[PDB]
């Protein structure tokens, strides 16, 4: 009949959880890059 | 002389724009005292005096008495830090921290 | 001929302030998943002209002001000090080449709190005066780190001369030896201009009695201050290459860096919530000021320990 229904296999998996991708460097790497920029500037 | 002309020109332009803004639309008919703010202003004043002591340092580094100069420069910045640490620990920097 | 040079400074200041409002509305549009003004002019370019004409013929608010004299003097002082902050700026050559231009800018920016204080007292509203006192206390707080950061940087310059700061940065940007000073400087200039996240004059947790004209005058003084502090930050930390036979290379380069830094102000106001008032007081007095004193000690002692004391002249 003319009735709005989901399809035969159903819909796909809907993502709902939190996705924070965790990008960036480590803390030691960021302090190393900052201290290296300081040393380059000082030299 | 060029500076006095420039200050006079900036003051004249500002006074002209204010005189326009107060007299161009005329054509159409149409607190309790807070101890905390006073304390942050006085702390500004005292640290601003300490800054006034610190301001000749780019010229003071040119001296031949560098051990004494470095000692007194570090001592002035240290006394500014001790002023801040006393202001911190005696709850002077509170509710406007 | 010098008056032509003064006018070619100060009238392009007013035009760049007029179009900074368009740039702000468009950039805050396209960062908020929408378009800015694009209806009034071609690509929205006539929006500041239409808004200026609208504000000049708007009805006066008619205040029963406490003092007429300071009510007039606060926009005059704000605009005069906003225009005089530009005259020692080396781009590559300043209008007024003065030996103590850095200290001149620090003094003339310290004078700009009287416009806030006089506009807050000249209003009848006690709450306008309370907001003015909060804004003055904020501004004088961040002037402390302005002064000390700027002193620490000029320990690498050798003088208070703004034009020497181009010579200082011929081999490297000064943001490389002084990036912590640069970032506390940038946030402190953000809090100087009452700019978000430090705009507590727009938050519900001082110049409301002015008409649309004088409000526009305070507003254009504020945006002149914003462009100026970004130009001064550019000269101070991101100093460009200067060829003395082609000065326009320096002018194009510092202009691009200053525009990107003003757009970075626009990015910051479109990205973060406001501070509460005690929180930016905490940010100054308990975070920026101890690090700024530590780095001032470090930038005193560092040219002596590396044998890198700059020249006086
Ligand atoms: C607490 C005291 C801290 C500072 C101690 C002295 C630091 C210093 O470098 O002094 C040398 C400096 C200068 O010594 P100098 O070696 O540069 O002197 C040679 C002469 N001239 C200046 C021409 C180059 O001061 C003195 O020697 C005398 C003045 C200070 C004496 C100590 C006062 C202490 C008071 C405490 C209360
Ligand atoms: C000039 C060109 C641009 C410069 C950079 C600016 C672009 C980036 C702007 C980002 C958006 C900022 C929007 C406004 C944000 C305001 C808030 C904020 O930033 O708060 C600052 C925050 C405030 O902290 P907070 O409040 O977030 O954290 C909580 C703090 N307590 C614990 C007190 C409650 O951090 C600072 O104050 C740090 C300032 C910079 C420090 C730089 C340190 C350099 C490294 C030193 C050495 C370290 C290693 C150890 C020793 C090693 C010795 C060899
Ligand atoms: C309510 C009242 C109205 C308020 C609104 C209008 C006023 C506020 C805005 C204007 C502020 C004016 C500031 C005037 C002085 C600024 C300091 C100064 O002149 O510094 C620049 C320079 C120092 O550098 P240097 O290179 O050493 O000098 C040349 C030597 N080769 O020095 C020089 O170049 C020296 C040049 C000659 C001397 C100039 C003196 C100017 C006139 C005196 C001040 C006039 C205003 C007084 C009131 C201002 C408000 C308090
Ligand atoms: C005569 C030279 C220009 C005088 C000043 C008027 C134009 C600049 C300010 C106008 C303005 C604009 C465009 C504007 O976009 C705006 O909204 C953010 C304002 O209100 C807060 C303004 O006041």
């Amino acid at each position: 009949v003319k009735q709005d229904m989901p399809p035969v296999g159903g819909y796909g998996p809907i993502d709902y959880k939190r996705n924070l991708p965790r990008r960036g460097l480590s803390g030691y790497s960021m302090f190393a890059v900052g201290i290296g920029a300081l040393l380059f500037g000082y030299w | 002389m060029n500076l006095m002309i420039t200050l006079l020109t900036n003051f004249t332009l500002a006074t002209l724009l204010v005189t326009i803004a107060f007299w161009l639309p005329q054509l159409n008919v149409y607190l309790p005292f807070s101890m905390k703010f006073f304390l942050v202003a006085i702390t500004f004043l005292l640290f601003d005096l300490e800054i006034a002591l610190l301001l000749p340092l780019p010229w003071a580094s040119q001296t031949t008495n560098l051990n004494t100069m470095l000692t007194m420069a570090l001592l002035l910045i240290f006394l500014l830090a001790v002023s801040l640490a006393y202001e911190w620990t005696q709850k002077g920097l509170e509710w406007t921290e | 001929m010098f008056m032509i040079n003064v006018l070619t400074l100060i009238i392009p200041i007013l035009l760049a302030v007029a179009f900074l409002t368009l740039v702000e509305r468009k950039v805050l549009g396209y960062m908020q998943f929408r378009k800015g003004p694009n209806v009034v002019g071609p690509y929205g370019l006539l929006q500041p002209i239409a808004d200026a004409i609208k504000l000049f013929i708007k009805e006066p608010l008619r205040p029963a002001t406490s003092s007429i004299s300071m009510f007039i003097l606060a926009p005059i002082l704000a605009l005069t000090l906003a225009l005089t902050m530009w005259i020692p700026l080396p781009m590559p050559y300043p209008l007024i080449n003065m030996n103590l231009g850095v200290l001149f800018m620090l003094a003339m920016s310290s004078l700009a709190v009287y416009s806030i204080l006089w506009s807050g007292w000249a209003s009848n509203s006690k709450y306008a005066l309370i907001g003015a006192l909060r804004a003055v206390a904020q501004t004088i707080s961040y002037e402390v780190t302005l002064a000390i950061i700027l002193l620490s940087v000029l320990l690498m310059n050798g003088s208070f001369t703004l034009s020497t700061l181009i010579i200082t940065q011929e081999q490297v940007w000064l943001i490389f030896p002084a990036w912590p000073l640069a970032m506390m400087w940038f946030i402190s200039t953000l809090a100087e201009t009452n700019r978000a996240p430090f705009d507590l004059t727009e938050g519900e947790s001082f110049n409301v009695e002015y008409a649309a004209g004088p409000f526009a005058l305070f507003f254009m003084a504020e945006y002149a201050n914003i462009i100026m502090m970004n130009i001064f930050t550019t000269t101070l930390f991101l100093g460009a290459f200067h060829n003395p036979y082609m000065p326009e290379l320096y002018t194009i380069n510092f202009t691009i860096k200053s525009l990107l830094l003003s757009i970075t102000f626009l990015w910051i106001r479109a990205s973060y919530p406001r501070f509460r008032y005690d929180q930016l007081m905490h940010l100054l007095w308990k975070n920026f000021l101890p690090l700024t004193l530590a780095l001032c000690m470090w930038h005193v002692s560092l040219p002596i320990l590396l044998s890198s004391i700059p020249p006086q002249t």
